[PDB]
């Protein structure tokens, strides 16, 4: 119930439910690409929507995915400040 | 005419003293160095109206001065002890909480054993053995002139401790690296005491490493002591240097005497163990009173004009300057000092007040009598000497500003006792 | 052109935001065993912490 | 000469009859004082304000000050700090600023008498207006102690109210103090129920990768996983397990408590995962009054009788 | 060069043009609010 | 001290490469680069909100430079601006 048989998660959220979790949890080093790696992130607005443009959009209105604007090109796109340099605050 | 200025007493320094670090990257803005009969001293040539943000006045690089770290991993920042050298087993054997002055002495010691060093031509500016007012450099007279038997026990053990140290080190099966630093046990003795009187802990940040360490720092040593300081020391990470900055906001006239501040918030009891120095207007002196009578606190400071939290005790100039020229330092640590009791807003009565300011009083007077000398015969023989040792002198204004901190808080409670009754 | 194209969208949201992350682990650097050459050496140590 | 010899019996049994709360005593005394030919002074008058402020009188008091301040004679601080201390405890905030204005046309000091204004409307149960006055008194250049600084917040996250919270903790940092794990926990709590975890995992982000000062500690922890763990909008069950696996810190003394227990069994049973529930049941059991913090009051879907059903349904009856 | 930003309406209008609904969304992190902006 | 180099330094003072100095100079006491950029923008805009034609000499951003540069000791010109007297 924590995980599905076919998942790309992180290293060190593995490793950590690894220490954590008992249940038998098996994962193995998957080498991503330039293109593969970037097809998979926590954004569907820019980092997503470069390449195909037809179903990362499509399984991100199915989902219902919330992007929480933390990269340089989405707020491009968007057209507000982007955080880096005199715009990150804090 | 000539101007009168606390500055125009003094004559120029030697042209030299800054020509030596002038020719390095040190710079000195708006600044005289003045010399005197008690030593150098920083001086003003220049209105600084007061001004929105602070102005540099010292730029001292990094590489004019000695530094040894906090902490456990002695890393010396300006290298100057190359790796094999047996003078690191000697600063590496000490304690790393307790003792250190010691391994200052020592790297002083080294750099003065060594060529294209500042410290070789900055080391004739430094006082000598006979014109300095550490008690270390002092014999078993003064301090059983001090009549302070607790100062006269801890300068014994530390001078002890330093001959211990400089026969457990120095002994004769030493290489001759290390007996050519300090030959006779006296050097080793004037090295601490340099080193004791002149070090400053600054949080320093070089690279990306962010440590606090003991500097030795060249032309900022001169700067004065005062409980109300005009500068303070900023360390510069983009360029290695340290920086003195007046304060924002202070006006500072020409032929002001530029002062910063050693040990804030510490008895006067540590500046004479450890600067052999001695003040006044000290806030921050105890005066310990067995007495169960007790003043009202309030209305003490309402008085004699002490607005602030228990923390920052200030006069108010505003509410009353001229009438209120007593309010001073000696006034504020009094305040500090003294028992008071404070339930509420409960208005105080003043017969109780009255009877507890004679027994404060009275108190006073037996403590002050337990001294086998009196005020005026010290401000006599003070000026008796014309030119006698520097401890000696240091340990007769010790006894006579405690005497005057005495009589200054019977002064001020008399002021109090009759005043409260307007 | 292309090939900085991608490598640009690869990684963006790399921004430096943190003084410390607080890790104890580092990588062993040495020269009998990684870098054969001197000057691959001194490359790989210039600015590192 | 005898001026003060018949000042000392004018003013000490004045202060005598104003020590018990009498002010007809205090007022008599005042005429007859002022019958004799001497004027009074301020020294006196306070007796005759401390007098109404004892017995609470507000408008006694104002009279008295009106009093004083027609002869031409500038109060004490005392008196104005007594006058902003009734004020305060009376929850007059708006009528206090009007003392602090004369303070200051006067050329006194108005921190202490802020302070004192601040602590004792949080004291009276005033939170709106105190979190006013002192947003007031902190744009002036006038900093606070750290005990208020830690009082406010404390009080303001415990009624609820973020937003004052928030503003204090920015002056005080802007002050010079920084904040600490005790702060970042009191704002974690009012956070903690908004229904958002992203940003109760900003401020745990901020504090885990942050100074050593503001390390977080099993608090913070539990608040992060209650909030992971009590969220509307999605899965939320690798957050959880992520974040466990992060509290796994021996030497940092990031031990759990009761309700780590409590929470992690209510997580592990909401998303039907019952192996990882009963071992921490156990571990919850074996702390006094684990079953009472489980089932908090009933209030949200009844962990207790969930994880009791969860047992019943997979048939693990020995669990049970 | 475009000239809420030009861009965004351009392309919100042009994704619900397809059935795809977008919102911006701002969090308010003092009282805990969402606020859309259109 | 070489006899021949008032004309660089005249150079130096009318090109305007104080300035350039002047930058390098105050970014010596900051950390990030970036906060003193916007330390520098908010202090210019709330000094053009108070007096719009008078914000200084020519600019804004030139006279809060001016007056950072003379409360350090620095004797600098009204936002940076000296006219050429040998102008017919």
């Amino acid at each position: 119930n924590v995980f599905s048989p076919g998942e790309l998660i992180g290293l060190l959220r593995a490793e950590r439910m690894g220490r954590a979790l008992e249940e038998a949890i098996c994962y193995r080093v998957v080498l991503l690409g330039i293109t593969r790696a970037s097809l998979n992130t926590q954004s569907f607005i820019s980092e997503a929507s470069f390449q195909e443009t037809a179903r990362v959009l499509a399984k991100a209105a199915l989902r219902g995915r919330i992007d929480w604007l933390k990269g340089l090109k989405e707020n491009v796109v968007l057209g507000g400040v982007i955080p880096v340099g005199t715009g990150f605050k804090g | 005419q000539p101007h009168d200025t606390p500055a125009s007493q003094l004559e120029l320094a030697d042209p030299d003293f800054y020509k030596i670090g002038y020719v390095r990257s040190f710079r000195a803005y708006g600044i005289e160095f003045r010399e005197g009969p008690d030593g150098y001293g920083v001086f003003a040539s220049r209105d600084v109206e007061p001004l929105r943000r602070a102005r540099v006045i010292m730029e001292i690089p990094l590489e004019l001065m000695l530094t040894i770290s906090k902490k456990l991993p002695w890393m010396f920042f300006p290298d100057i002890i190359p790796v094999g050298h047996p003078i690191f087993d000697i600063i590496n054997s000490t304690n790393p909480e307790t003792d250190s002055d010691l391994r200052l002495a020592c790297l002083l010691l080294y750099a003065f054993d060594c060529k294209d060093n500042f410290w070789q031509l900055y080391g004739d500016f430094l006082p000598s053995d006979d014109e300095c007012t550490s008690f270390l450099l002092a014999t078993e007279e003064d301090l059983l002139e001090l009549q302070d038997e607790k100062l006269a026990s801890t300068m014994r053990e530390q001078q002890q401790r330093a001959l211990e140290f400089w026969e457990k080190n120095w002994h004769s099966a030493v290489p001759l690296k290390i007996k050519r630093l300090a030959r006779d046990p006296e050097r080793f003795i004037w090295a601490m005491c340099i080193a004791q009187s002149r070090s400053i802990n600054l949080q320093m940040r070089i690279g990306a490493l962010v440590q606090d360490a003991n500097l030795l720092v060249p032309y900022a040593d001169m700067m004065n002591h005062s409980f109300q300081p005009n500068c303070f020391f900023h360390w510069r990470f983009k360029d290695r240097m340290l920086e003195v900055m007046i304060n924002a906001g202070q006006r500072i006239r020409k032929g002001d005497e530029m002062t910063v501040d050693y040990m804030a918030g510490q008895k006067n009891n540590f500046f004479m163990q450890r600067y052999g120095f001695s003040s006044p207007v000290n806030p921050w002196d105890v005066i310990h009173f067995t007495g169960d009578a007790k003043i009202h606190l309030d209305t003490f400071l309402s008085v004699f004009n002490i607005s602030g939290l228990p923390g920052e005790y200030y006069h108010n100039s505003r509410l009353s300057n001229d009438g209120d020229s007593f309010v001073d330092g000696a006034i504020i640590a009094a305040a500090r000092t003294l028992p008071t009791w404070s339930d509420g807003d409960l208005p105080p009565i003043p017969s109780l007040e009255r009877k507890a300011v004679k027994e404060l009083q009275e108190e006073c007077h037996q403590m002050l009598a337990e001294f086998p000398t009196t005020s005026d015969e010290d401000q006599k023989i003070l000026d008796s000497m014309p030119d006698c040792r520097r401890t000696l002198e240091a340990a007769i204004k010790y006894r006579l500003h405690r005497k005057l901190l005495i009589e200054k808080v019977i002064q001020a409670l008399d002021i109090y006792q009759d005043r409260i009754l307007f | 052109g292309y090939l900085t194209r991608r490598l640009v969208e690869v990684v963006q949201h790399i921004v430096v935001r943190r003084t410390d992350c607080g890790t104890a682990r580092g990588i062993s650097v040495s020269p009998r065993n990684g870098m054969m050459p001197e000057r691959i050496f001194i490359q790989t140590l210039i600015g590192r912490v | 000469g005898t001026e003060k010899v018949l000042r000392l019996v004018f003013m000490e049994e004045l202060m005598e009859r104003a020590r018990n709360a009498d002010s007809k005593g205090v007022s008599q005394v005042i005429y007859d004082m002022i019958a004799a030919g001497l004027s009074p002074g301020p020294r006196s008058f306070h007796g005759f304000v401390v007098s109404h402020v004892l017995n609470r009188d507000n408008d006694g008091a104002m009279h008295a000050l009106r009093r004083e301040l027609s002869e031409g004679l500038r109060p004490l601080h005392e008196t104005f700090l007594a006058l902003v201390r009734l004020f305060g405890a009376k929850g007059l905030a708006t009528r206090g600023l009007e003392i602090l204005a004369a303070m200051e046309k006067l050329k006194y000091d108005i921190r202490q008498a802020w302070l004192v204004l601040v602590e004792e409307l949080v004291r009276s149960n005033h939170l709106e207006d105190a979190n006013k006055v002192f947003l007031k008194g902190a744009e002036g250049g006038l900093r606070a102690t750290d005990e208020i600084y830690d009082l406010l917040i404390e009080q303001d996250c415990k009624v609820g109210d973020h937003s004052n919270a928030l503003t204090i903790a920015y002056e005080m940092e802007a002050a010079g103090r920084m904040a600490t794990t005790f702060h970042f926990n009191c704002l974690l709590s009012v956070q903690a129920t908004c229904g958002i975890p992203e940003i109760a995992f900003a401020t745990f982000e901020n504090m885990e990768y942050g100074e050593d000062h503001m390390k977080p500690d099993t608090e913070t922890y539990n608040w992060v996983i209650q909030a992971y763990t009590r969220a509307e909008s999605y899965d939320r069950v690798q957050d959880v397990a992520e974040l466990l696996g992060m509290m796994v810190e021996d030497h940092k003394r990031v031990q759990p408590n009761v309700r780590t227990y409590a929470l992690l069994v209510e997580c592990f049973t909401k998303y039907c995962v019952v192996r990882e529930a009963i071992r921490h049941f156990r571990g919850l059991k074996n702390f006094e009054g684990g079953t009472q913090v489980l089932y908090n009051d009933g209030k949200y879907g009844d962990p207790l009788s969930l994880y009791l059903r969860a047992l019943c349904r997979e048939g693990r009856i020995v669990e049970l | 060069k475009s000239d809420a930003p030009e861009s965004f309406r351009l392309l919100v209008r042009e994704l619900r043009s397809l059935a795809l609904e977008l919102n911006h969304f701002l969090v308010s992190e003092k009282n805990f609010q969402i606020n859309r902006k259109e | 001290r070489i006899p021949f180099l008032e004309e660089q330094v005249r150079k130096i003072r009318d090109g305007g490469k104080l300035l350039t100095m002047d930058i390098h100079r105050l970014l010596l006491n900051e950390d990030n680069r970036f906060d003193f950029v916007n330390e520098i923008a908010a202090e210019a805009k709330q000094y053009v909100e108070n007096n719009r034609d008078e914000y200084g000499a020519k600019k804004a951003i030139l006279h809060v430079l001016s007056n950072r540069m003379n409360d350090a000791g620095v004797y600098r010109a009204e936002a940076y601006m000296e006219s050429d007297p040998f102008k017919p």
